[PDB]
């Protein structure tokens, strides 16, 4: 059973094949998350503005013995609100206070505090606070971050090989990125070679850096290469062989097991042998010497007696060589294996191309290549060497980068440190020369278990961070400097270079950027977008083609269908319904746990990674009333190979269908039913929808559209209400129940709406409410409908009557027929806002004020002029009529007989002042709505600036006065009722308060102590009344700040109406756009056997080229929604009778195979069924779901029941010549949406405006009437028609030729129509500044 | 149209040549480009004769 | 630099205003012949200083309307693309007042302007000078540029809505209404407009006056009775004298009148051909619109033994899974044979898909089993070539076939459905990745074939027509490309537009065909076929010996005019934009 | 442009204005389609002065 008041008004039917099981979300959680634990107060420092402090908040002097500390932080309350802020155009904030303390210790003593400063805080700038809706003010304007994907910290072991290779073999290299820092790489050369980079800069051999951390040759052959014994005494030459350890490889000559040969000469090594050698027992073995030639000696080897350097480390072994330090040396000589079969030095052929064997020479290499000069002194390149890596708070790069690093590595640890070990890095060339050798595979850049996504808060952290950093050294060098002082801690504590950095950040940064206010869809989306491009990840959108792709593992993380066409595809992306973040970076989707056959209702979120070893079953899987299945083969997914599997192999199923889509594309109906490319831009032409005067509900929807109105926060909902009293169209009161009440209110809420507020696209934002008067209203529904919104829900377009139908080469390819009823109707129509902006900017001259005493200017361009000088409100405006009246002060001048005399005869002008008049651009018609003005402190001229503000002090007491007077009535009441039974009567009291019949209680003076307490309380009430008032007061007109220059602001808002008319960009829902090209009149049209015309003429033959069948499936569910209608209209018309009316809506309401389980006759009432019916009078209300929507058969049995033909073909005649078409035409209703693509911001023409000082070309794009560029290509176009003439006319009438234009002026107004080249400016330009460097250049005769 | 000029008795090279891909004064003088813009910056004391 | 008279106008269809026309929206106008109305009106006495003129036409009253039509009915005005690629990107038109916002183009310039009638903006262009306006009328108008520059294939390729409702008018279900009736012609549309009979008529006989150019330079009348339906019979009047009725009799697709406008345009000329074709769309336009040709759910057919088809090859997997578990076949067979298999299935359902689409249909008659071409709007576009094609609609009724792409691999199990039916969820997130890869090919190839444009037409600028002949003997091998499985373009076109050298010689010894500087006009073509000549010496642009530029002599036409280029023509522009104009190739290999 | 530039001024080269852009760059009729007879006479006039 389902209450839903606010939309038992009109409930839309559904087909949903599948039972829900989990809500959608607040599908805003992630842009509100973050900003929300970022300003949180948490007792233990781990992310935020805590840990934030703690991370470098400690100062302390180079050994002056003085400290800083701080207990905790405080937000401060916000000076203004959100409306506030939009009206003034501050930047909606909060300042930042934290306690301070300053400890001093003398001398002498060891940590001994001699006093403390931690007795007052400091301010340090302010915090953009958040909105409800997550986003911000900042400068007036509604401010949003997109959130950032970029490359997770770790090591990732690509390839990077193939052609870019260039020599037919493939690479193996290694990087490491930390978060912040250097990062570090380890390429691989084609001649088995490692090479170290830092910040891909020139290479370094593979094992200097090893050599640089303290290690030694004989400790790097230990560790990196296994050494055998290779124990050859008294001239025996006798090998520990281990089959199990080393084989593989075929004997060459004398080779033996343990006596018995197992192994033949020149016999090839097989499986059989080395099992019989492992089989038993083998000792040393001889071996002929021709194995110690190749063999390269372990570690280095001296004499007994002597200690020369023979037998170095790395260094192949020789037979004049064998002798001798056999006999002086040892008999036992560690040695290495070099199996290059399944194994690879890659690093002895390195140790001797390193020039640099000690520590020391190692060491100044490297500072060698960052430093290419100013040689080191053993203390610069070991600090500097320290500092580049192993140093703390240097590189600092994350937990969850050594979450990465021990997960890449397979260590069951968790917590580390920030910094890197010697450990480490070997492990790390241990696993790279493993993956060469081969023992793993390589990462993907690509899959999302190595990407990871930063959202606003810990940008936020971040760059408070640096800010912090700045001010600590501040901080630090002047606690050094005069230490001696006892003054309070503001000693360089400055909050300019903090707020300066995070206003940057917010401001101008590429992720931030203004929100789209054209739709509510468009905002919801815009706050989930996701993006490459900006700090980190790809510098551009250049350099890549499979960076952009679709990965496998984008399943139920990224929608695939929502990203823009352009330059930009494939990197700007939204997350999916159900997509939730991970812990630490990453992306998580729900699943449903499978059992042993049975499905549990618990939901687990999985990641990348843990979503790749588990079974997945897919959504679109019957399901028993258990919980088990139906068929035995269900088409599941493990990692990344779908296919069947049996009902014991599945592990996790599913939400629903809507898992993969975003919010953007949920919204299609029958997605299933058109083409990816054409999905696509429905979607991405979808946001660009305007909403009209009277919102239309969609026919035909998916029901996501509620969740998306109600979750955008656009229109406005009842929290915590009963009952409401009074309804305006600008305000809302409600009164909330005793039951959701709690003591010390007086128990309302006021809700003012929004009234033709400026968008940031230019468009209207008007809240239309709901209710009507004394309507019992619940908890978490609509009161208000704001743009495209119908009863709370998002409700975007109209549904018109449109026919597939080619109409005399009307509807050529993608050019649509509209009707003239439809623009009679006053459908689609839009409105627009446009804004006006002057300043005074006193100069030296004088002050510039408005008083409206233009000169040499007509009394009728002044005759709409008030006297302060703005325009009245509501008045209209077309061309350049003057709004607001400026003037500027001219210099004084002497005696000057001249205008002195004129002056006398005219006066009050004396040339003083010039017009300077703001005045409405050209081509530009339009009506106000409403001025403002803004003035400084210390200037009160207020000619006619205290309308507004009395406007606005009547509007705060007026809504400031119904809770006191509430709270009057209820103290009255009490009064009234506490003296009942006492002798004195209501009429008493009624008549009038008589100070509560003198506060006369008696009963032993305790009823008398009663009514003085209420009459305190009263006087108390009275004063808080007047002290809120008071302050309301003096926040209203305290006054603004501007800059420096400007004196005043004064700020005026404009309207108009946009109507349909051709050239406009019109398109649908399903990839199909179109031009009007024709308002063709009503009777001009087809019209059916009744006689009712068509609507919108669509081209039938762009159906099968674009894979469309969405818009005839939902053209034909418009055809039976539209036919339930009218006959429910035709049932009301004749005001039958309730009872049939009831049968009829319910045998509608349960028509189909099992989706829903609703009746009425049990919870409607005899009441509600008129109002609903009165409702869905123009149209049956429906929804499918995005991938389980009805079906043809469905669609057919639906047709029947509103007496309409199955086929959906109808015959029409023409309302030109009325002959009967043949070939009867499936006509239909569709969801039509209008774009800001609008021909009245298109057209542009010039015949002679204003040019360039530099190089003489008019302006350009529209910017104060300029012109069209032409192109190369136009002239290459022109050259292969070959109009030279045409050419020198374009070169010289039209360009910079300044002697020519005039000319040709001249020659048109006189009707001669000659021309003369001369010569183009640019080229003088182009000598002039080629002059102006050492070439000469001229031109000869 | 007009042009100004500055005096500029401290003798000055013209980076256009001897630093696009031929070295004009290196192919003249046929001295490599390191030691030339070594000298061109106070720092190498060429000898003249 | 910018442009002064110019500047962002939006496209609309001109099914009214013929090709030497175009709509100019008279808000845009009144601006940029602004001077030219000042002119007129000083000219008329109207004003009697510039400043009254200035005033009046800010009012914007009655004469000045008159003075705007007056002065521009004589002039023609330029309209370009703003992205452009070939010399057609850039045409001229007459001007026309409309009161609206948006530029009416016509059409069949359509193709050549490369548009679609979505968000697009037109630059506009003026040229003042009478030379310039000469030069526009000259060269720059559409009716001039019929052929195209690239090839010599008509640019104006008729197609859509015009096409389809040709093909519907020159059919015949069985027999319509009043099939034995017998007529002159003309009488056709009066019955077919009033009653007795319908379009779809066959089996009608008619006298036609055919008009043939048997003698040289004048043309004879001939009379017929041959049996024709009833649409072309109504379109044989529209057709003028010169072309016979064979032409217009058969089911007349878009090749047959692409030929149609072929036959008259070397045949009649010019004039006759352009007003051939307007007078041919404006009868498109009113037949689509009168034919109907509507589309719905079961407009299409979903073949029955699709059902049966991928049974049977759900039963080939479930045994092909089997013998792979059983161990004899490895895994990379056992993908290719899977892959052939369901290839197969492919093949099979769209030949079921077909069957069931094409002329398979049956018509009360007195045989009663009539198969004719069924009359479903899918299949008929297809035939006619409207919109789409067979390989489209396969998409559309049976299955998608494998489409699978991630990289460069095909995944295992390919998607079986239609738009009708459904999609499935797994197979929608898989079908996306064919898309986005051409959306990123196209995106990221349209720049690289600009810059290989410009690159051309930098490289290959300097070229230019200075001299008539070079003289020398000089020249290339031309022979049909003869390799691969048969040859895939015989000697027909490549000596086309080329002129032979002194080397051409018949099979025969001393035996000549046609003398040394000769040009292939139209049949020395048939005449070497005939001969069977496989090698044809024909000077080239190097083997010209002129030190400077290309001599005419050895470069033919190539053009839409019917003589040699003449002096002066830059060759060099004509070329280097040709080349990389159909920037439509592939990337990532 | 900067090495073109560089090699012309060591070159000292003339250009005659005899291609397409030049004449486009200075901005008269092109030698070509309807301005090459201009073309021709200029250069025949040329020839005696």
């Amino acid at each position: 059973m389902v209450y839903s008041y606010t939309e038992k008004k009109r409930i839309r039917k559904d087909f949903g094949k599948r039972p829900q099981v989990l809500d959608v979300p607040y599908l805003l959680s992630i842009q509100l998350d973050s900003f929300q634990k970022f300003i949180e107060q948490d007792p233990e420092g781990q992310y935020g503005l805590e840990a934030a402090f703690r991370s470098v908040f400690p100062i302390q002097s180079y050994s002056g013995n003085s400290e800083l500390q701080y207990v905790s932080y405080r937000l401060g309350e916000p000076v203004f609100d959100v409306q506030e802020c939009q009206i003034r155009g501050v930047t909606y904030s909060a300042p930042l206070r934290v306690k301070l303390r300053l400890v001093i210790y003398e001398r002498e003593a060891p940590e001994g505090t001699v006093k403390d400063i931690k007795e007052q805080e400091v301010y340090m700038g302010e915090i953009p606070l958040m909105t409800d809706n997550g986003t911000f003010v900042i400068n007036g304007t509604e401010r949003v971050i997109v959130s950032q994907l970029h490359r997770s910290p770790g090591v990732f072991f690509d390839s990077d090989k193939g052609k870019t290779h260039s020599s037919g073999k493939v690479l193996y290299n290694a990087r490491i990125i930390p978060y912040r820092g250097s990062w570090l790489d380890f390429e691989f050369d084609p001649k088995d070679n490692l090479f170290v980079r830092i910040d891909r800069r020139r290479k370094l051999p593979a094992t200097i850096i090893l050599r640089a951390l303290n290690y030694t040759t004989e400790q790097i052959l230990d560790l990196f290469f296994e050494k055998v014994i290779f124990e050859i005494r008294d001239n025996k030459l006798q090998m520990e062989l281990v089959p199990e350890r080393l084989r593989g490889e075929t004997a060459s000559f004398d080779i033996e097991a343990n006596g018995k040969v197992y192994v033949e000469k020149g016999r090839r090594i097989t499986a059989r042998h080395i099992r019989q050698l492992e089989k038993d027992d083998v000792k040393l073995i001889e071996v002929p010497v021709e194995y110690i030639a190749g063999k390269v000696v372990a570690k280095d080897y001296i004499d007994e007696s002597t200690g020369e350097l023979i037998c170095a480390a790395n260094m192949e072994l020789s037979l004049d060589l064998l002798a001798k330090l056999s006999q002086s040396g040892h008999k036992r000589i560690e040695t290495l294996f070099t199996n290059d079969l399944d194994h690879g030095p890659y690093i002895s052929e390195t140790l001797r191309v390193d020039p640099t064997n000690d520590r020391l020479s190692a060491l100044v290499e490297i500072y060698r290549m960052m430093r290419p000069g100013e040689p080191p002194t053993r203390e610069a390149a070991e600090s500097l060497f320290e500092n580049l890596f192993f140093s703390e708070d240097r590189y600092d790069l994350s937990a969850v980068g050594r979450m990465k690093f021990n997960r890449s590595l397979l260590r069951e640890e968790i917590e580390g440190s920030g910094i890197l070990s010697k450990d480490d890095i070997i492990d790390v060339m241990k696993k790279l020369i493993d993956i060469r050798n081969g023992k793993g595979e390589v990462d993907d850049i690509d899959h999302l278990g190595n990407r990871r996504i930063r959202s606003v808060g810990e940008m936020a952290e971040n760059q408070f961070r640096v800010g912090l950093v700045r001010v600590e050294r501040a901080v630090k060098e002047r606690l050094s400097l005069g230490d001696l002082d006892t003054l309070m801690p503001q000693d360089m504590i400055n909050a300019k270079p903090i707020s300066a950095a995070v206003k940057e950040f917010f401001g101008s940064s590429q992720l931030s950027q203004f929100m789209d206010q054209n739709n509510p869809l468009s905002e919801i989306t815009h706050k989930r977008r996701i993006s490459a491009l900006g700090p980190g990840g790809l510098t551009r959108e250049r350099a890549g083609f499979e960076v952009r792709d679709v990965h496998p593992t984008h399943y139920g993380r990224v929608c695939p269908i929502e990203t823009p066409e352009g330059p930009n595809i494939g990197l700007i992306n939204s997350l999916s319904v159900y997509a939730q973040t991970n812990e630490y970076g990453f992306l998580e989707t729900p699943y449903r746990k499978v059992t042993d056959g049975v499905v549990t209702d618990e939901i687990h979120y999985l990641s990348a990674i843990e979503e790749g070893n588990y079974v997945i079953a897919q959504a679109n899987s019957n399901l028993d009333e258990e919980g088990h299945f139906v068929e035995d083969l269900v088409t599941c997914r493990s990692k990344g190979e779908s296919s069947l599997f049996s009902r014991d192999q599945v592990d996790y199923m599913d939400v629903s269908t809507q898992q993969v889509v975003s919010v953007g594309a949920s919204l299609i109906p029958f997605l299933e039913h058109d083409d990816a490319n054409r999905a696509l831009m429905g979607a991405n032409m979808q946001r660009q929808a305007v909403p009209t005067l009277r919102a239309d509900k969609p026919l035909v929807g998916t029901g996501m559209e509620r969740a998306v109105a109600v979750d955008s926060g656009v229109t406005a909902v009842a929290k915590r209400g009963g009952v409401v009293q009074y309804v305006d169209a600008s305000r809302i009161v409600i009164k909330v129940n005793e039951d959701e009440m709690y003591p010390g209110e007086a128990g309302i809420d006021i809700y003012n709406l929004t009234k033709y507020t400026r968008s940031n696209q230019n468009t209207c934002i008007n809240q239309m409410p709901c209710v009507s008067l004394g309507e019992p209203v619940e908890r978490g529904d609509v009161l208000a409908d704001g743009p495209s919104t119908d009863l709370g829900e998002l409700a975007l377009g109209q549904n018109m009557r449109v026919a597939f139908m080619p109409w005399n080469g009307y509807n050529f390819e993608d050019s649509i027929l509209v009707s003239e009823r439809v623009v009679q109707e006053d459908r689609f129509t839009t409105i627009h806002i446009q804004e006006l902006a002057c300043v005074s900017r006193d100069t030296k001259l004088g002050p510039e004020e408005i008083t409206a005493d233009i000169p040499n200017v007509g009394e009728a361009a002044l005759s709409k002029l008030d006297e302060s000088g703005i325009v009245y409100i509501g008045a209209e405006v077309t061309g350049g009529d003057i709004l607001v009246g400026k003037v500027t002060p001219k210099g004084e001048t002497q005696l000057t007989p001249e205008e002195k005399l004129l002056r006398a005869i005219f006066g009050e002008k004396a040339s003083d002042v010039k017009d300077s008049s703001l005045r409405v651009p050209n081509g530009v018609s339009g009506t106000v709505i409403d001025v403002q003005v803004f003035t400084r402190d210390g200037v009160e001229k207020d000619k006619r600036a205290l309308e507004i503000e009395e406007m606005q002090l009547k509007q705060a007491k007026k809504d400031l006065s119904e809770e006191l007077q509430i709270l009057e009535a209820g103290l009255f009441s009490r009064i009234r009722a506490v003296l009942v039974a006492g002798g004195v009567e209501a009429e008493k009291l009624d008549k009038l308060p008589r100070d509560r019949w003198l506060e006369l209680g008696l009963t032993d003076e305790e009823k008398q102590n009663q009514l003085e307490q209420l009459a305190e309380q009263y006087d108390e009430l009275k004063h808080e009344f007047e002290k809120k008032l008071e302050a309301k007061r003096r926040k209203i007109t305290q006054g603004d700040d501007l800059a420096p220059g400007v004196l005043k602001i004064v700020k005026v808002y404009l309207a108009v109406k946009r109507r349909i008319q051709p050239g406009d960009k019109m398109a649908g829902r399903h990839g199909n756009k179109g031009v009007i090209s024709k308002i063709n009149p009503i009777e001009d049209m087809p019209y059916d056997e009744n006689g009712t015309p068509v609507d919108i003429v669509l081209n039938p033959l762009g159906v099968p080229s674009r894979m469309n069948i969405g818009q005839i499936l939902e053209t034909h569910l418009g055809m039976a929604a539209k036919g339930i209608g009218d006959k429910i209209n035709a049932m009301l018309k004749q005001q039958q009778e309730v009872a049939k009316l009831r049968e009829f809506i319910q045998r509608a309401y349960d028509l189909g195979a099992d989706v829903r389980q609703k009746v009425d006759l049990s919870t409607f009432s005899d009441e509600e069924v008129m109002r609903l019916a009165e409702n869905l009078r123009k149209g049956m209300p429906i929804a499918t779901p995005v991938f389980d929507g009805a079906k043809e058969a469905e669609i057919k049995e639906l047709l029947k029941l509103g007496d309409l033909p199955t086929s959906g073909q109808i015959r029409l005649y023409d309302g030109r010549t009325g002959e009967q078409f043949e070939r009867p035409v499936t006509v239909g209703y569709m969801y039509m949406l209008k774009l800001n693509h609008l021909v009245d911001d298109k057209m542009h023409a010039r015949s002679t405006g204003s040019y360039s000082l530099v190089t003489q070309q008019p302006l350009g794009g529209k910017a104060q009437f300029g012109g069209q560029r032409f192109g190369e290509m136009e002239v290459w176009a022109l050259e292969a028609y070959g109009a030279a003439y045409t050419l020198q006319e374009m070169l010289t009438v039209k360009s910079d030729d300044v002697n020519g234009r005039t000319k040709m002026y001249k020659n048109i107004v006189d009707g001669n129509h000659q021309m003369e080249p001369g010569m183009p400016e640019s080229f003088n330009v182009l000598l002039k500044e080629i002059r102006s460097l050492g070439i000469n250049i001229e031109l000869e005769d | 149209e007009r042009m100004g000029h500055i005096e500029l008795a401290s003798p000055t090279a013209h980076i256009w040549f001897l630093k696009s891909l031929p070295s004009r004064i290196g192919l003249l003088l046929d001295m490599p480009l390191r030691d030339i813009e070594r000298v061109l910056y106070f720092e190498s004391y060429v000898v003249i004769e | 630099k910018r442009v002064d008279y110019s500047g962002r106008s939006v496209i609309t269809v001109g099914p009214y205003l013929r090709l030497h026309q175009c709509g100019l929206p008279k808000k845009m106008a009144l601006e940029l012949f602004k001077p030219f109305i000042y002119g007129k009106l000083e000219l008329r006495g109207l004003a009697t200083t510039i400043k009254a003129a200035k005033k009046m036409v800010e009012r914007e009253e009655a004469v000045v309307w008159d003075i705007l039509d007056e002065v521009i009915r004589e002039h023609p005005v330029l309209l370009n693309r703003a992205p452009t690629l070939h010399r057609l990107g850039i045409q001229a038109f007459e001007p026309v007042l409309i009161e609206g916002k948006a530029i009416q183009l016509h059409p069949l310039v359509c193709a050549a302007y490369n548009a679609d009638f979505d968000g697009d903006q037109m630059a506009v262009h003026v040229p003042l000078t009478l030379e310039a306006q000469l030069e526009a009328r000259a060269l720059m108008m559409s009716t001039n540029n019929i052929l195209s520059p690239a090839n010599g294939e008509p640019i104006i390729v008729p197609s859509q809505d015009v096409v389809l409702g040709l093909y519907y008018m020159t059919r015949d279900c069985v027999n319509a209404k009043g099939e034995g009736m017998v007529l002159t012609g003309p009488k056709e549309a009066e019955r077919l407009y009033r009653s007795g009979l319908a379009s779809l008529h066959a089996r009608v006989k008619v006298r036609i006056t055919e008009y043939e150019k048997d003698a040289n330079g004048e043309l004879v009348a001939k009379t017929s009775l041959k049996d024709t339906t009833v649409g072309r019979a109504i379109l044989w009047m529209i057709v003028p004298k010169g072309l016979p009725y064979s032409i217009v009799n058969q089911a007349l697709g878009k090749k047959a009148i692409s030929k149609m406008l072929n036959t008259c345009y070397r045949i009649l000329g010019l004039k006759p051909t352009v007003i051939f074709a307007d007078q041919i769309m404006y009868t498109g336009f009113a037949y689509a619109a009168r034919s109907g040709a509507s589309v719905g759910i079961d407009d299409m057919v979903i073949p029955e033994k699709k059902h049966e088809i991928i049974s049977e090859a759900e039963a080939e997997v479930a045994e092909i899974q089997e013998q792979f578990q059983s161990g004899l076949v490895t895994a990379g067979e056992r993908y290719n044979k899977v892959i052939d298999i369901w290839a197969a299935a492919n093949d099979r359902v769209s030949k079921a898909m077909m069957d069931n689409l094409q002329t398979e249909t049956v018509i009360n008659r007195d045989g009663q089993e009539e198969k004719q071409v069924s009359f479903n709007s899918i299949y008929m576009m297809a035939d006619s070539g409207a919109r789409g094609s067979a390989a489209q609609i396969r998409q559309l009724a049976g299955m998608r076939g494998l489409m699978a792409k991630p990289d460069g691999s095909i995944i295992e199990t390919p998607i079986t459905a239609n738009f009708r039916e459904g999609l499935n969820v797994l197979q929608y997130f898989i079908s996306t990745h064919g898309a986005r890869k051409g959306l990123a090919d196209t995106a990221l190839k349209t720049a690289n074939s600009g810059y290989l444009t410009r690159r051309l037409v930098d490289v290959a600028q300097d070229l230019v027509v200075t001299e008539d002949d070079c003289g020398t003997h000089e020249g290339i091998m031309m022979t049909p490309v003869i390799e691969g499985g048969d040859v895939k373009e015989p000697l027909r076109d490549r000596v086309l537009g080329r002129v032979t050298a002194e080397d051409v010689l018949k099979p025969g010894t001393a035996d000549i065909l046609v003398p040394r500087n000769t040009l292939l006009h139209e049949q020395w073509c048939d005449l070497l076929e005939e001969n069977s000549v496989d090698a044809v010496k024909v000077r080239s642009v190097v083997s010209c010996d002129t030190d400077f530029g290309v001599c005419a002599h050895c470069y033919g036409r190539d053009l839409a005019r019917g003589h040699i280029i003449n002096k002066g023509e830059a060759i060099g522009v004509i070329a280097a934009q040709s080349i990389g104009e159909p920037g439509t190739q592939l990337t990532m290999r | 442009t900067t090495r073109v530039l560089t090699e012309a001024a060591v070159a000292g080269k003339r250009d005659e204005l005899r291609g397409l852009k030049e004449n486009v760059i200075v901005g008269r009729l092109i030698p070509a389609g309807t301005g090459y007879a201009y073309h021709q006479d200029r250069m025949r006039r040329r020839a005696a002065g």
